[PDB]
């Protein structure tokens, strides 16, 4: 099952033909189809018969009876009205390391301003997803050191032990089944030092 | 467990494999040598392994990839534009010894100086399997044709089997294969750009139906 | 320029080149050619160049920098969002890269 | 300034030197028939400009992937002296540039 | 043959713990041994029955007479104080570009806060040795692009010529059977090319 | 804390990591595991842990970065400069590294 979107994430500008503005992105219909509020948030806030648009499908308004239409990957991007989304949660949780081990780094992703990020896996099930910014972050100055290594790690089949602070929940991937937060350190697994 | 098991994406045609099936280069039966490209360097071919993958997968995107090069080459003019590969199915019996195990253990057995880190970590990424030797006709049980039309893209897939297969129940063996030391001075890690490939590996591939550019992963595992 | 973001799918960075951004001394241009994974040589999406801007005062890489370092040494399929502005790698116009995410499968790239 | 494009050229020599205050690179490019492309870049003056360090990567790793690239020199103002590298673009791994 | 450090270059105050401070080092034995200035500084300055620690052994001096006892690495660390020399020293000569063609990058030296050398070798004999450091140097600016070649010839094996200052000399490394000066230039050259 | 500097011949750093400092956000350790050659796992000498400060004001790689980075890729044996003070990475001690040397040969690595 895939992580939704918290309402609050919700772009109340919202990007012009499909280029969500720097740092937001496309909203998928999975989410908002997920999203109960935040389709009840829309439900108020959508003026008659005006269609929107998604990474995926399109949203038309109330008039329409407001509906979340299926379509392609930016299809809905025809329109003027795109829903996006700011892809950092301020999650209130406590500044403290959590690890995962035995994890490899995978689908690097990139937007244009803001964290570079990856998907460790552990023996084929995707564990958690990572990012690191030099822009925006309580660790935004750990991100040169950091992104020296993520990049090692990811042409190397390389495992690591990575961790990774809650403080921050990321939301670049777009329908994920796995929690993406930022990157605090790596460290390759060496099981005789006790590590993996 | 050991594979069953293993692929070998090659660009020698049914007719010729199924008959005769594959061969090491020579005789250095080096662990360290091979799995650092050294034995399958460009004129210091001699590796007494032939390269195979319990992944599919992993041969499948090879492939995936060296056709793109044929568009690619003729989108500059230099291929017809046409593209043709084979996956052999091979039975991996007791004769077929892991990379991995088989690097690992040649270190736990002379010293972490002794081999280079990344030839390891490259060595599971390609779930690379020795054949010791040769591997015989006899377990080449299937191959999977590929034709690429990059000027109308049109991929023909189309799977003949070999009747030579002999049916045993084999799986590979599970102790590595353990060398001697290499007395060779190795610089670092002999493997193929994009995607990264096992210079053995990737160097067994062709045949005669250029120059294979051998990068020394080390170079660039981190950025300039 | 487009009117809209296209978002092409199964794409591999081809080749990369660097240039200065003509109009601004600030930046330069980090240009590619991505290309559908199979399409034929004819088709409109085996050949598609794109450009981003890398700001030459602050140091280190952008992320995409890196990504693009990573996933081309490695021909990983991607998903470029690309437009709607344009710059111009090689004479002809180019569109700009905004955004860019790995391809996990036949679910997310098509 | 007669500026030139170079396609499907190797990077045979590659060194960093001291030139004055400033420093530079230069990169000698070969196409087995053709002649040598000398082509070398210097400090900007400018300071902040990450031009140098990541040209001179870039050049780097074009050396190190021994791949072939697309290079666009402007023109040497007089004879024997390399000329002032101004692009860089390497070709698709394997491959050729088009 | 052993480079001995110019009697100069040793600190005022010898230090604790066999923890030299930073930018110097430990004096060596042969080094100590080898300098005629020094035995003299030191003896015209040791009191008691007191002992020095040396990177690789013992100083008795005072009532002890001056007596250099043999050791073993950091075996006196055991002591109260630990001899340090310093590393730079500015030689005051011309900015030449001293070369040395055909050489080849080994036995890396970091330090904290210090530089990064290199033992360029030749038919495995030695010829010289060459650091860089963002922290302290006239060539300062250079490091930067310094170490990324650096790096390179050094885990590819690449053949080069280097090019050297010799304004600055370093005491870095232990018992020095060659120079040690300012790292000025790199060229993966071909033979005669006027790149070089 | 140790009680004074160790100097370890003949080591080879096998792990390699970062993490933050965990007294200041201005700087961050590089840590990493070095075995000594010949050293059994029952000997403490196969699993020494340390790192190092690194500067996150000063953009870039220390020189004992690209040090470790190369001597690590390659495998590289060296004389160890540990202690005397103890740093914490992954949740254990290790001597903070002031300065290390590869291995010529035993004459200076024994
Ligand atoms: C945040 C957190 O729970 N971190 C755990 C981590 C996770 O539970 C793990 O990623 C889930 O897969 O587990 C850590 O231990 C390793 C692993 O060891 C197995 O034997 C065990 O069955 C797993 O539950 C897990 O503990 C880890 O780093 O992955 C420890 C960490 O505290
Ligand atoms: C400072 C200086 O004297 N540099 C010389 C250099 C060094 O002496 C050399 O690197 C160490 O031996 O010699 C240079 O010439 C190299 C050249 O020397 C001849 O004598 C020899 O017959 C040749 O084979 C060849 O090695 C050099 O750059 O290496 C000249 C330089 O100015």
């Amino acid at each position: 099952g895939i992580v939704i979107p918290p309402k609050a994430l919700f772009t109340q500008q919202g990007g012009a033909y499909g280029r969500c503005p720097n740092g937001t992105r496309a909203l998928t219909v999975a989410e908002l189809r997920g999203n109960a509020e935040l389709q009840t948030y829309l439900r108020q806030i959508t003026p008659g018969w005006s269609i929107y648009g998604l990474y995926d499908g399109t949203y038309l308004g109330q008039a329409y009876g407001g509906i979340i239409k299926d379509a392609p990957p930016g299809a809905g991007f025809i329109y003027r009205e795109t829903f996006c989304i700011t892809t950092i949660y301020k999650t209130g949780q406590p500044a403290a390391d959590h690890y995962y081990s035995k994890v490899t780094a995978t689908r690097l992703l990139a937007s244009t301003n803001s964290r570079l990020c990856a998907v460790f896996v552990r023996d084929g099930q995707s564990v958690i997803g990572a990012c690191a910014s030099p822009y925006e972050g309580r660790y935004r100055d750990m991100y040169d050191a950091l992104r020296r290594l993520l990049y090692m790690i990811y042409m190397s089949g390389l495992a690591v032990r990575v961790h990774v602070s809650k403080e921050e929940q990321y939301y670049d991937y777009e329908d994920a089944t796995f929690q993406t937060y930022a990157l605090t350190g790596i460290s390759l697994c060496n099981p005789a030092a006790s590590i993996c | 467990d050991p594979p069953a098991t293993v692929y070998r994406y090659d660009s020698r045609p049914p007719e010729d494999v199924f008959q005769n099936g594959f061969t090491a280069w020579g005789n250095n039966d080096n662990v360290l040598e091979h799995l650092t490209g050294r034995s399958c360097q460009v004129g210091s071919s001699n590796s007494a392994f032939v390269s195979t993958s319990s992944s599919r997968r992993y041969t499948e995107v090879y492939l995936e990839h060296r056709m793109q090069e044929a568009v690619e080459a003729e989108r500059a003019g230099r291929g017809t534009g046409h593209f043709i590969g084979y996956i052999y199915e091979v039975r991996a019996d007791n004769n077929f010894y892991g990379a991995a195990s088989s690097y690992f253990e040649y270190v736990d057995t002379y010293g972490d100086n002794a081999g280079r880190i990344l030839a390891g970590a490259l060595a599971t990424y390609q779930s690379e399997y020795l054949a010791h030797r040769r591997i015989p006709p006899e377990n080449i049980r299937r191959v999977t044709r590929v034709y690429h039309n990059g000027i109308t893209g049109e991929t023909t897939t189309t799977e003949y089997s070999n009747a030579r297969y002999v049916s045993q129940q084999t799986r590979a063996n599970p102790n590595p294969y353990t060398s001697r030391r290499s007395v060779a001075s190795i610089v670092g890690t002999l493997v193929r750009m994009a995607p990264v490939v096992g210079a053995c590996m990737a160097r067994q591939a062709e045949s005669s139906e250029e120059a294979m550019v051998l990068v020394y992963y080390e170079s660039i595992a981190y950025s300039f | 320029d487009v009117p809209y973001v296209l978002v092409k799918t199964n794409m591999v960075v081809t080749s990369v080149a660097m240039k200065p951004y003509e109009v601004t001394p600030t930046r330069m241009l980090v240009c590619g050619i991505a290309a559908k994974l199979g399409a034929a040589a004819s088709s409109p999406d085996a050949h598609v160049p794109f450009c981003f801007g890398k700001d030459l005062k602050r140091p280190g890489s952008s992320p995409m920098e890196v990504m693009l370092r990573a996933v081309f040494m490695q021909q990983r399929p991607l998903r470029m969002f690309l437009g709607p502005k344009q710059l111009t790698f090689e004479g002809k116009p180019a569109l700009e890269l905004i955004r860019m995410v790995e391809c996990s499968g036949k679910q997310d790239c098509p | 300034l007669p500026t030139h494009l170079y396609k499907n050229f190797t990077v045979q020599e590659l060194a960093l030197k001291l030139k004055g205050k400033n420093q530079e690179f230069c990169l000698t490019a070969f196409m087995s028939g053709r002649s040598l492309v000398r082509a070398c870049l210097s400090d900007a003056g400018h300071e902040h400009d990450t031009w140098f360090d990541t040209m001179l990567g870039f050049a780097i790793s074009a050396y190190a992937l021994k791949s072939r690239i697309a290079l666009t020199v402007e023109d040497s103002p007089y004879p024997g002296t390399p000329g002032d590298l101004l692009e860089l673009q390497i070709c698709p791994l394997n491959g050729y540039c088009e | 043959g052993i480079v001995i450090p110019p009697q100069e270059q040793i600190t005022q105050h010898g230090s604790p713990y066999g923890r030299c401070a930073n930018k110097t080092r430990a004096l060596t034995v042969a080094e100590l041994r080898g300098s005629g200035d020094l035995q003299e500084y030191l003896r015209h300055v040791t009191r008691g029955w007191s002992i020095f620690a040396l990177y690789d052994g013992t100083y008795l001096g005072g009532e002890y007479g001056g007596v250099i006892k043999d050791g073993t690495p950091g075996g006196a660390f055991d002591l109260k104080t630990t001899f340090c020399i310093m590393t730079t020293r500015n030689t005051g000569q011309p900015a030449t570009d001293h070369y040395y063609s055909n050489v080849t990058a080994t036995r890396l030296l970091s330090s904290t806060n210090s530089r990064l050398c290199a033992v360029f070798v030749r038919s495995g004999q030695p010829v010289i040795g060459a650091c860089t450091s963002p922290y302290d140097g006239k060539y300062w600016s250079m490091y930067s692009r310094l170490r990324k070649m650096l790096y390179l010839i050094y885990v590819a094996g690449i053949s080069v010529r280097v090019h050297v200052s010799k304004e600055e000399q370093y005491y870095d490394y232990e018992d020095a059977t060659f120079e040690t000066y300012a790292l000025t230039g790199i060229s993966i050259c071909n033979p005669g090319s006027s790149l070089c």
